[PDB]
């Protein structure tokens, strides 16, 4: 019903955003420093020398952390340059 | 189509006079690798002497030979492992070539911004800083207001853009 | 030998990047040194002047690399101040690089009249 | 095509017009001399051809653009609430012109959170923005909800010809993609069809954070792919 | 070469980031000033041939 | 979008950071190599 959805529309709150667009490139830069420090220190855990199981362990936990900071960073840096989502 | 020397200074700032000294410095310890750089310098320097689009194959060997001469100078004048006279001389000879490396950036960005960054479609003749897009106006008239199998006989140097 | 082929091929490079064949193909004439405010065209002694310029900066580069141990002994017989004399001599070689490179960008400034880095 | 976006909190309008001028055609062809003298004589009264278009946009519109097929057009003027447009050639009687305009509104005034559930949104979209004197022979209104949205209810004030729900992959749509809810209206008037399309959907936070987690899944499997290609011995 | 190789590897990587930034950002004086469009009379056919490749098959290209 | 003077400042600062860290790499390499 268009009238039920019209009443249900005009009696509602507005969209309160999660993170605004004007603070979001700063999250992109700080997130780039975080995931670049974590992933930049992740290729040297496989890089220098170790055993195998500790190299696998620290590589996979540090690659999980740097990978999720990388994904959230490129969402915010996607929204910063003009394209959205 | 021969070319004059201000295109040689214009396209490469200070690499044009490290280009021969790199070759002469690549003779004095002549491995089998360096015969390629010498022949690729002597040959393609002739071809860019005769033509103008053969400057484009000359451009990499100017960078390689300038990079071997400048790293020989920086090789024997960044050895910081003493005495204040030699240290003062090493700073006054390294700090000159660092200054040319910084001048190369401002030259290479001024030349790019002025002489090689312009559209071939928008024609800013300023008949006032006015832009002119009569080519896209007319060609988009042909795209919009003509039957899609009409044949357009223009002169040949505008043949692709149509 | 090796140095003679080096000097012949390097001098060939000097004569080619100083645009000798624009003076060979396009028959140019001399009037009175340079063509001011005219980028494309060339006088026939400008090739000779630029051979002097490019040749002397390349010569100062190779003196500045493999010419410092040879001129600290040929020009001064003593050995007690080797670092002092060859240090000063390398510094003067850098100074002549700066002078002749200013004598390159000055000539390019009188060729192309609006050049914002004349280095003088 | 409109594009709802919960991460940017913005709605993004893009419109593709294929307009003709059904006025009287002009005899003796077209001559720029008579047109330019007709401009230089007086005042540009009311006549047939099209020189400028007045696009009436929603209230706060930010990033205006106006392109043709071959490139962009620089003769456009985006003043407050009004987007003026000059095409490349003046559209005389019978001539065609296909162009594209676009702008960007904030989402806080087109989208409204429902009351019963926090993760259920209701959007009301302006059905038609354009010049004040136009008649639309075909309209297809594609609204694009984000990747995890699920449409519950659909209401339109104008009786449409068609409606369908598809998906379409835009930038960083690693999974199935945006939910393309597309309406097909046939015969509309610019002045008459004052309406808003009401979509009621949900968009839970389980699917709101799956975008950076999906991009994190590709970066993670790429780097474990790097680990397999560096613990592997190939030395003959 | 205990610590030195790591520091020279990091310097080499930051060097190629600066080289790619200088080698991309110095090209874009005509795209950012006017528009991204194909220039200078010849690559309109290369662009139309690439459009033919991406709309149709490679066997048809 | 970025302007043209700001792109000129971006291109020049990538050039200066580029040549600066090249010279730093060559100094650290030429001092501490056998
Ligand atoms: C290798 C490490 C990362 C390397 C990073 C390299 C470069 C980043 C630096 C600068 C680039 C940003 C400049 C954007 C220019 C304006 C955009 C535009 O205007 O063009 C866009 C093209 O969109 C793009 O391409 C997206 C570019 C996104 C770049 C953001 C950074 C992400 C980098 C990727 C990281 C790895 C990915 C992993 C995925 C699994 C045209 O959009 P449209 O015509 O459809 O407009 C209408 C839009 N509707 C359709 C919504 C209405
Ligand atoms: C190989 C390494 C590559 C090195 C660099 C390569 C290319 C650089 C050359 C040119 C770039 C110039 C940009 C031209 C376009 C202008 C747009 C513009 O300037 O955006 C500016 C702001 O931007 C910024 O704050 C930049 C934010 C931080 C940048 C982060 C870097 C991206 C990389 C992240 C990838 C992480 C994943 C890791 C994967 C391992 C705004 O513009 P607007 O008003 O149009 O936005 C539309 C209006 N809102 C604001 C409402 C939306
Ligand atoms: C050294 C040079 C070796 C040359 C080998 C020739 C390979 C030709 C690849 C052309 C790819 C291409 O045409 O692009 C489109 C994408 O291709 C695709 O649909 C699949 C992408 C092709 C992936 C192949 C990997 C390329 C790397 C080549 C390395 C070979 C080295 C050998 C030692 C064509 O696709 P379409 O429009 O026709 O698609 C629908 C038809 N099915
Ligand atoms: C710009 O938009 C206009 C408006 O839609 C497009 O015009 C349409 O183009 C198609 C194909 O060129 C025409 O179909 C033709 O119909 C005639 C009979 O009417 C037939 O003889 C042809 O074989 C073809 O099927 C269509 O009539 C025409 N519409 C109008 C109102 O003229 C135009 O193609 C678009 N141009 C570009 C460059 O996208
Ligand atoms: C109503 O819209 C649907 C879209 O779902 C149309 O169906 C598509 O029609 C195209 C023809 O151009 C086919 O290629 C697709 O396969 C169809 N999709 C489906 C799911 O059927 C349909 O034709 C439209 N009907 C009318 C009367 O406009």
């Amino acid at each position: 019903t268009y009238e039920q959805l019209y009443k249900e529309f005009h009696s509602s709150k507005s969209f309160q955003p999660f993170i605004h667009l004007d603070t979001q490139p700063k999250f992109a830069i700080c997130g780039l420093i975080v995931t670049l420090a974590v992933l930049s220190s992740a290729l040297f855990a496989v890089g220098s020398k170790s055993s195998y199981i500790k190299k696998l362990f620290f590589y996979t936990i540090l690659s999980v952390i740097g990978s999720l900071f990388a994904g959230l960073t490129t969402v915010f840096a996607s929204n910063s340059f003009g394209v959205y989502v | 189509q021969p070319v004059s020397w201000p295109a040689f200074f214009f396209d490469t700032h200070f690499l044009i006079w490290l280009f021969p000294a790199g070759v002469f410095l690549l003779f004095l310890d002549l491995k089998d690798e360096h015969v390629f750089v010498i022949a690729y310098s002597v040959l393609c320097s002739y071809f860019a002497g005769v033509m103008v689009r053969l400057m484009l194959t000359l451009t990499p060997v100017i960078c390689v030979s300038a990079a071997v001469a400048l790293s020989k100078i920086f090789d024997i004048y960044l050895d910081f492992k003493i005495k204040p006279a030699a240290l003062l001389a090493k700073l006054i000879v390294s700090g000159s070539f660092i200054f040319y490396l910084y001048l190369f950036v401002f030259h290479s960005t001024w030349v790019t911004r002025t002489a090689y960054s312009s559209p071939s479609v928008v024609l800013p003749s300023q008949t006032k800083l006015a832009l002119i897009d009569d080519f896209r106006e007319a060609y988009y008239w042909l795209r919009m207001n003509s039957d899609e199998d009409s044949k357009v006989a223009a002169w040949w140097d505008y043949g692709y853009q149509i | 030998s090796r140095i003679i082929w080096a000097t012949l091929s390097t001098f060939f490079i000097i004569c080619m990047i100083s645009a000798y064949m624009f003076n060979q193909i396009r028959n140019t004439q001399l009037a009175g040194y340079f063509l001011p405010n005219e980028f494309q065209h060339q006088f026939a002694i400008e090739t000779q002047v630029m051979v002097l310029i490019y040749g002397t900066l390349a010569a100062l580069v190779v003196v500045l690399v493999k010419g410092i141990q040879f001129l600290r002994s040929h020009l001064y017989p003593e050995t007690k101040k080797a670092y002092f004399i060859d240090a000063i001599l390398a510094s003067f070689c850098a100074l002549f690089i700066y002078v002749f490179f200013a004598a390159l960008t000055t000539v390019f400034t009188i060729k192309s009249p609006a050049y914002p880095f004349p280095l003088l | 095509d409109i594009w709802l976006s919960h991460w940017a909190s913005t709605i993004q309008f893009e419109e593709y017009y294929e307009l003709t001028n059904k006025a009287a055609k002009l005899s003796k062809g077209f001559s720029r001399l008579e047109l330019m003298k007709q401009i230089q004589t007086q005042n540009m009264r009311q006549t047939h051809f099209v020189t400028v278009l007045d696009m009436l946009l929603p209230e706060g519109a930010t990033d205006h653009y106006f392109t043709d097929l071959v490139g962009l057009v620089s003769t456009s003027h985006a003043e407050r609430d009004h987007f003026f447009i000059r095409p490349r050639f003046p559209i005389f009687g019978g001539w065609n012109y296909n162009f594209t305009v676009g702008w960007t509104n904030k989402l806080s005034d087109f989208l409204h959170v429902s009351s019963g559930s926090d993760e259920k949104f209701v959007a009301s979209i302006p059905i038609l923005n354009g010049p004040p004197d136009t008649v639309y022979d075909n309209v297809e209104l594609s609204v694009f909800l984000p990747e995890g949205a699920e449409i519950f209810d659909i209401d339109s004030p104008v009786p449409f010809t068609n409606v369908s729900i598809e998906t379409q992959k835009s930038y960083f749509d690693l999974n199935k993609g945006h939910v393309k809810l597309t309406f097909s209206y046939r015969n509309l008037i610019s002045q008459v069809a004052n309406g808003q399309v009401l979509i009621k959907y949900d968009y839970p936070k389980s699917s709101f954070f799956k975008k950076p987690l999906s991009i994190a899944c590709y970066i993670f499997t790429a780097l474990m792919g790097v680990f397999v290609l560096k613990t592997l011995n190939m030395n003959v | 070469s205990c610590v030195l190789s790591v520091f020279q590897t990091i310097l080499k990587l930051v060097i190629f980031v600066a080289i790619f930034g200088a080698a991309i950002s110095s090209r874009l004086f005509a795209v950012i000033k006017f528009e991204s469009i194909i220039h200078e009379f010849d690559p309109w056919f290369n662009y139309r041939a690439t459009k033919y490749l991406v709309n149709n098959s490679f066997y048809k290209f | 979008m970025i302007s043209d003077e700001q792109l000129n400042s971006l291109a020049i600062t990538f050039g200066i950071v580029m040549m600066t860290l090249i010279v730093i790499y060559h100094a650290v390499d030429s001092t501490m190599s056998p």
